[PDB]
C-alpha cells in the first residue's frame, strides 16, 4: 500500500507534506515487499521438494490401492485431483493497494503435487536420496511396515484388507470435506484475516481522526490553505498510523504463516517423502503413508496411519 | 476525473451489468467508495473501473554481462502503458523483452508462472516456468530398482543466530 | 574442498547470513535518517526551533518532533522484536541441527539435506552458524527382478534383512539400500503362512549353508 495514493489520490498539497515525512512511509513499502517475497519462498519450501517431476504411469498397477482421488484429473482446465476440487471449491484499487500474483500458481503447485504423489506411491523413502528408485506398490508397503516394527508378512496376510481400508478412508474424507466445509477452516481463516486487514485500512481511511474533514478536496476548498495544511497533517498522521498498524500486523502474521509453512514443509518431507518416527507427528497411529494436496494459499495433507482393531489379554513374561 | 451530482473519483467508466431500482442513483463499494453511477441524463448504469496503478519492476541482467533492461508494469494492460517489444503477461505489461513458448528454469520472476532470463546474440526473454526436468520413470509391480555404489555430497547450510545488540 | 572453492568464488552463497547483518544495519540507518525529518514541523533542528520561535511555540514544534521521533523509535523496536522472533526461530533450528546431525545421527527426512545422513560439521560465522552436512547419494539405479517372498515346502519365506531380488536364475537377498546379494538361505528368512498368501510370491530354492 502506497501512501501517495492511499492518503492523497496523488494530490499535491498532502503529497508535499508526505515527502517531508519521507522514509517514514517508504519503510512501510519495504516491509510489505519483503513479506511478498517471503510468501513465494513459503510456497516453494512447502511444495518444491522434488528435483524432477515424477508422474504416475498410464496403468495404475498398485496392488489394489486407489490413488485416483488424490492424483490430478487430466481432463480439466486446471489439473486438480477430485479432492483438490473440493478444497478449492470450499475455501475462498485507487487507495494505494496493489495485489500481485504468486510466482507459483495453483496449476504449477498441482504439478509439484503430482510429482510428490507419484513419488510417494512409486518410490517412497528412496525419493529422499538421489534419483528416486522404482518399487512395486506392495514392496513399498513391505518397507513401510518393517519401518514401524511390523513384519511385512502382516501386510500380505491383510493386503486385501489394507487396500480396502485405505480406499475407504480416502473416500470418507472426501465426503466429509464436501458436507462439512468448516473442516478446512484452518486455511479459510488465513484468507479471512488478510481480507480483514485490507478492509480495516480502507475503512480507517475515511476517518477524520478528529480533523475538520477527511476529504482532501473538501478540506482544501473549505479552509484557508495554511489551516487546511494543519488538518492535512492530522489526516496524514492518522493514515500513517493505520498503515503502520497494518504493516505490523502483516509482519507478525508473516512470522506465524512462515512458521506454519515450515511445519507444512517438514510434514511433507517427514510423512510424504520419507517415513518419520516422530510421535503422533502426522496424526495418531503408526505412520504408513501420506499425500499432499494443493490449496488456496495453503497445503492439505491426508496422513494415513494404522490403529489396532482389538486389544486382547495374554499372559506375559 | 469524474464528478456525478457532486460525487467524485478517477477511473474508466463503461456499461455495467448491474440493475437498480428507479429510485437509486449510485453504487457503493467498501467504505462507501462509489463503484457505479447512473448517468443523470442517460438512463444507463455505468461501472467505475479504478484508473490503473501498480509498481514498476525492472528486469536487470547482471551488469557484469550486459546493459539490456526490460520493464514490467504491474496490474496494467499494454493498451494503457508502450514501445515495439510489447508483450502482455499475467503479472503486468512487459516492454523490451521477447516471449518464448518453451518452458525453462526460473532466474528472474515475473509472476503467475512467468519468469525471465537471458539467452543467445543475447536478449531478454520471458519463459514459462518448467518447475524442473521430467523424470520418465518406468513402472511395474514385479521389478525393483536397487543401486550399486554411492557418493558423498555435502550441503552447505547457513542459518541466522544473532543480531547487533543495539539500544 | 569443493565447498571451500564454491564459497570463495561465489560469496552470495552465504547470503542467508549477509541478509541478517544488512537488515540490522538498515534498521539503524532508517532511524538516523528519520531523525532529520521535521514530520511537518517548522524545523527539525532543536537549537534552530528554539532560537527561531518564541519559546511557547517552539515547545509545540518540539512536541511535534518528539512524537515523530518516538514513532520512528517504536517502529524500530517493533521491527527488532519481530525480527528477534525470526532470528530466535532460526537459532532454535540451528541448535536443533547441531544436536541432530553433529552430536548424534538423526533419522529426520532430508533434515540436514538430501541423502542418507552420515556426519556434520559446524562453523562459526559473523552472527550466525554454518554447517557442512555430509550425506550419501546412490551412484546408479540398476533394474532387478523382485518378489515380496519366495516359497519352499509350500510355505512363504520373507527376508529378515533387506529385500528379495533375482538375476533370472537365482534368488538373493540384498539390503534395502544397496545391491549386495546373499543367496537366500533358511538362516536369514522368516517363515509364516502358506505360499499362496503372498501376492507375487515366487516358487524357488532356499539354501541350507
Ligand atoms: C435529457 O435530454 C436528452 C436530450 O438531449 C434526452 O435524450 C432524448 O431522449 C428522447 C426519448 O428517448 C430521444 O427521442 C427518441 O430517442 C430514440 C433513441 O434515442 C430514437 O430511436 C427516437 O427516434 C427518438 O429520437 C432523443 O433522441 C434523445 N436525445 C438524445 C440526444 O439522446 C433524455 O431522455 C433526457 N433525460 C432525461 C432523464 O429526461
Ligand atoms: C478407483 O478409482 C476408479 C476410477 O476409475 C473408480 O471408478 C469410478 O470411481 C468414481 C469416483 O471414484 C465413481 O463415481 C464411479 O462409480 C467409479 N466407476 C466407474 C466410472 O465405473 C473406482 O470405483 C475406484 N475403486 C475403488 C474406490 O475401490
Ligand atoms: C480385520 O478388520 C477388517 C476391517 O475391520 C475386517 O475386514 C472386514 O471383514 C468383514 C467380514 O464381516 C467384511 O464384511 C468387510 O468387507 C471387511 N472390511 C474390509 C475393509 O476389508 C476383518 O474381518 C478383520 N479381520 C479379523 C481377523 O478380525
Ligand atoms: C530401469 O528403470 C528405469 C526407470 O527410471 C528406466 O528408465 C526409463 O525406462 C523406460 C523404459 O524402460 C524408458 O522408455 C525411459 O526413457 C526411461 N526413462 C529415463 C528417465 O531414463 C530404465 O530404462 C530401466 N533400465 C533398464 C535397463 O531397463
Ligand atoms: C505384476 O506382477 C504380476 C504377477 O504377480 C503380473 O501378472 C502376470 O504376469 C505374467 C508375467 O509377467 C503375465 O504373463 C500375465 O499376463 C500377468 N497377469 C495379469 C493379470 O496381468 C503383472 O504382469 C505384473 N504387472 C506389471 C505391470 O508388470
Ligand atoms: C545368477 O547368480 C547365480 C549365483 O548363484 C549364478 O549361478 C552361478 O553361475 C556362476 C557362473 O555364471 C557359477 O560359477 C556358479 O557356480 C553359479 N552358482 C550357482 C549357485 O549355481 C547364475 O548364473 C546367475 N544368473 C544369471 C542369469 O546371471
Ligand atoms: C488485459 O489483459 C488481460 C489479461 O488478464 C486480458 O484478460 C484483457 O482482455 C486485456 N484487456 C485489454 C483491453 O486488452
Ligand atoms: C507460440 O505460440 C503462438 C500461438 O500458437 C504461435 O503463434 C507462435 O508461432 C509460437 N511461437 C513459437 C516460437 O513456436
Ligand atoms: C508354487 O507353490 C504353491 C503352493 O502353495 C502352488 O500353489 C503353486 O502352484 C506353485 N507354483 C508353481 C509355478 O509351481
Amino acid at each position: 500500500v502506497d501512501c501517495t495514493m492511499y492518503i492523497c489520490g496523488d494530490s499535491t498539497e498532502c503529497s508535499n507534506l508526505l515527502l517531508q515525512y519521507g522514509s517514514f512511509c517508504t519503510q512501510l513499502n519495504r516491509a510489505l515487499t519483503g513479506i511478498a517475497v517471503e510468501q513465494d519462498k513459503n510456497t516453494q519450501e512447502v511444495f518444491a521438494q522434488v528435483k524432477q517431476i515424477y508422474k504416475t504411469p498410464p496403468i495404475k498397477d498398485f496392488g489394489g490401492f486407489n490413488f485416483s482421488q488424490i492424483l490430478p484429473d487430466p481432463s480439466k482446465p486446471s489439473k486438480r485431483s477430485p479432492i483438490e476440487d473440493l478444497l478449492f471449491n470450499k475455501v475462498t484499487k485507487f487507495n494505494g493497494l496493489t495485489v500481485l500474483p504468486p510466482l507459483l500458481t495453483d496449476e504449477m503447485i498441482a504439478q509439484y503435487t503430482s510429482a510428490l504423489l507419484a513419488g510417494t506411491i512409486t518410490s517412497g523413502w528412496t525419493f529422499g536420496a538421489g534419483p528416486a528408485l522404482q518399487i512395486p506398490f506392495p514392496m513399498q508397503m513391505a518397507y513401510r511396515f518393517n519401518g514401524i516394527g511390523v513384519t511385512q508378512n502382516v501386510l500380505y496376510e491383510n493386503q486385501k484388507l489394507i487396500a480396502n481400508q485405505f480406499n475407504s478412508a480416502i473416500g470418507k474424507i472426501q465426503d466429509s470435506l464436501s458436507s462439512t466445509p468448516s473442516a478446512l477452516g484452518k486455511l479459510q481463516d488465513v484468507v479471512n484475516q488478510n481480507a480483514q486487514a485490507l478492509n480495516t485500512l480502507v475503512k480507517q481511511l475515511s476517518s477524520n481522526f478528529g480533523a475538520i474533514s477527511s476529504v482532501l478536496n473538501d478540506i482544501l476548498s473549505r479552509l484557508d490553505p495554511p489551516e487546511a495544511e494543519v488538518q492535512i497533517d492530522r489526516l496524514i498522521t492518522g493514515r500513517l498510523q493505520s498503515l503502520q498498524t497494518y504493516v505490523t500486523q502483516q509482519l507478525i502474521r508473516a512470522a506465524e504463516i512462515r512458521a506454519s509453512a515450515n511445519l507444512a514443509a517438514t510434514k511433507m518431507s517427514e510423512c510424504v517423502l520419507g517415513q518419520s518416527k516422530r510421535v503422533d507427528f502426522c496424526g495418531k497411529g503408526y505412520h504408513l503413508m501420506s499425500f499432499p494436496q494443493s490449496a488456496p494459499h495453503g497445503v492439505v495433507f491426508l496422513h494415513v496411519t494404522y490403529v489396532p482393531a482389538q486389544e486382547k489379554n495374554f499372559t506375559t513374561a | 476525473n469524474f464528478n456525478f451530482n457532486g460525487l467524485t473519483g478517477t477511473g474508466v467508466l463503461t456499461e455495467s451489468n448491474k440493475k437498480f431500482l428507479p429510485f437509486q442513483q449510485f453504487g457503493r463499494d467498501i467504505a462507501d467508495t462509489t463503484d457505479a453511477v447512473r448517468d443523470p441524463q442517460t438512463l444507463e448504469i455505468l461501472d467505475i473501473t479504478p484508473c490503473s496503478f501498480g509498481g514498476v519492476s525492472v528486469i536487470t541482467p547482471g551488469t557484469n554481462t550486459s546493459n539490456q533492461v526490460a520493464v514490467l508494469y504491474q496490474d496494467v494492460n499494454c493498451t494503457e502503458v508502450t514501445g515495439s517489444n510489447v508483450f502482455q503477461t499475467r503479472a503486468g505489461c512487459l516492454i523490451g523483452a521477447e516471449h518464448v513458448n518453451n518452458s525453462y528454469e526460473c532466474d528472474i520472476p515475473i509472476g503467475a508462472g512467468i519468469c525471465a532470463s537471458y539467452q543467445t546474440s543475447q536478449s531478454i526473454i520471458a519463459y514459462t516456468m518448467s518447475l524442473g526436468a521430467e523424470n520418465s520413470v518406468a513402472y511395474s509391480n514385479n521389478s525393483i530398482a536397487i543401486p550399486t555404489n554411492f557418493t558423498i555430497s555435502v550441503t552447505t547450510e547457513i542459518l541466522p543466530v544473532s543480531m547487533t545488540k543495539t539500544s | 574442498g569443493k565447498i571451500q572453492d564454491s564459497l570463495s568464488s561465489t560469496p552470495s552463497a552465504l547470503g542467508k547470513l549477509q541478509d541478517v547483518v544488512n537488515q540490522n544495519a538498515q534498521a539503524l540507518n532508517t532511524l538516523v535518517k528519520q531523525l532529520s525529518s521535521n514530520f511537518g514541523a517548522i524545523s527539525s533542528v532543536l537549537n534552530d526551533i528554539l532560537s527561531r520561535l518564541d519559546p511557547p511555540e517552539a515547545e509545540v514544534q518540539i512536541d511535534r518532533l518528539i512524537t515523530g521521533r518516538l514513532q520512528s523509535l517504536q517502529t524500530y523496536v517493533t521491527q527488532q522484536l519481530i525480527r528477534a522472533a525470526e532470528i530466535r526461530a532460526s537459532a532454535n533450528l540451528a541448535a536443533t541441527k547441531m544436536s541432530e546431525c553433529v552430536l548424534g545421527q538423526s533419522k529426520r527426512v532430508d533434515f540436514c539435506g538430501k541423502g542418507y545422513h552420515l556426519m556434520s560439521f559446524p562453523q562459526s560465522a559473523p552472527h550466525g552458524v554454518v554447517f557442512l552436512h555430509v550425506t550419501y547419494v546412490p551412484a546408479q539405479e540398476k533394474n532387478f527382478t523382485t518378489a515380496p517372498a519366495i516359497c519352499h515346502d509350500g510355505k512363504a519365506h520373507f527376508p529378515r534383512e533387506g529385500v528379495f531380488v533375482s538375476n533370472g536364475t537365482h534368488w538373493f537377498v540384498t539390503q534395502r539400500n544397496f545391491y549386495e546379494p546373499q543367496i537366500i538361505t533358511t538362516d536369514n528368512t522368516f517363515v509364516s503362512g502358506n505360499c499362496d498368501v503372498v501376492i507375487g510370491i515366487v516358487n524357488n530354492t532356499v539354501y541350507d549353508p
